[PDB]
């Protein structure tokens, strides 16, 4: 039988002596694996980005959870955060000053941009990869998420869900001020609230092959758009995709909110009580919970 | 990481070194929009 590979990637760094992170990793990976199902010839590839101490922590967790109940073939791959950092930096350097905490261009911020240049980092054999946060809880078989790649329209390179707080209403304030009629930062269904990076379907082939996407990576394009939008962030990849998502929504296949149901309400209590609901509303059968800003996930 | 700047102006992190004013979202006052 012809073997078929599925690729997931998760960030797992600074995990040693960090019980809160290990608990999240535990919640994410246990649900993922309990609920995952794959055909006989299919193999699930789990890529972890870690320094050496966190690699040992992840292994100890992983042996406790593998092999999976459903008995499918599962391969674990680790990538050195320091190796990836150096590979990302030339590509990613110029965007750091706009999207990193705070100023300006530090090596330690580079990895938070991994997804934007993932097609240049992963071997060309990998055509697609799903990057996932470790503060998730899977409520369905992750194999089902992969079929969303099929719903990508011509020219789209990334599958991503909307940001469910008005953080981007706040971020785009000055652009909003200068453009009263803009949908930039407005809530759904007609506004553009920006994106959340918790679940991202990164089509590496479409990313490599897009003339538009490649141009938006160039220092002067990053700079031009950040100026047009008066954009300052500290959320990295999320902030970059959000920004280019305002200029060029064609590039993104918007996932339904149930694929990344965020639970953080921090912005509700910081000046957005009125409009919060319009952003935060998500209805339908939840597929993935995202316990962002350390928000406990319900059981 | 940093804590988000509750101010509408300046950098993304609160206590942006290059900021002196703090324009708060409606309903809030203070150097960090506390009350
Ligand atoms: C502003 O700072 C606060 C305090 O550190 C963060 O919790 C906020 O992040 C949260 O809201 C926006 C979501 O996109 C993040 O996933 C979530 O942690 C930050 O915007």
């Amino acid at each position: 039988v012809v073997p078929v590979d599925y690729h997931l990637l998760m960030m797992f760094t600074k995990a040693e002596h960090n019980a809160p992170l290990q608990a999240k990793a535990r919640v994410a990976l246990s649900s993922l694996l309990r609920l995952a199902k794959f055909e006989a010839h299919e193999v699930l590839n789990l890529h972890f980005v870690s320094e050496e101490a966190s690699r040992e922590v992840a292994k100890a967790l992983l042996r406790e959870l593998l092999p999976p109940a459903a008995g499918f073939k599962c391969k674990v791959i680790f990538h050195d955060v320091a190796v990836l950092t150096d590979k990302l930096f030339p590509v990613v350097e110029a965007m750091q000053k706009y999207f990193s905490a705070g100023s300006g261009t530090y090596y330690s911020d580079s990895i938070f941009f991994l997804s934007v240049a993932m097609h240049q980092i992963m071997p060309k054999e990998i055509p697609r990869i799903i990057q996932l946060d470790l503060d998730l809880k899977y409520k369905t078989n992750i194999r089902e998420l992969f079929e969303e790649f099929d719903n990508f329209l011509p020219g789209a390179v990334i599958g991503i869900a909307r940001e469910m707080q008005p953080v981007y209403r706040h971020t785009f304030w000055q652009f909003r001020h200068e453009n009263p009629k803009t949908r930039v930062g407005d809530p759904p269904p007609e506004g553009l609230p920006g994106f959340n990076s918790g679940v991202m379907l990164l089509n590496l082939e479409a990313m490599r092959q897009s003339p538009l996407y490649s141009h938006l990576l160039e220092p002067s394009w990053v700079q031009q758009l950040a100026d047009k939008y008066h954009f300052r962030g500290h959320l990295g990849d999320q902030d970059f995709f959000t920004m280019i998502g305002m200029e060029h929504p064609e590039l993104f296949h918007v996932l339904d909110c149930t694929w990344n149901r965020q639970l953080c309400t921090w912005w509700r209590d910081h000046g957005y009580s009125d409009v919060f609901q319009a952003y935060f509303r998500c209805e339908g059968h939840v597929k993935i919970y995202h316990g962002n800003c350390n928000t406990p996930i319900p059981e | 990481q940093c804590e988000s700047n509750p101010c509408l102006n300046g950098g993304s992190c609160k206590d942006d070194i290059n900021s002196y004013e703090c324009w708060c979202p409606f309903g809030f006052e203070g150097k960090n929009c506390e009350l």
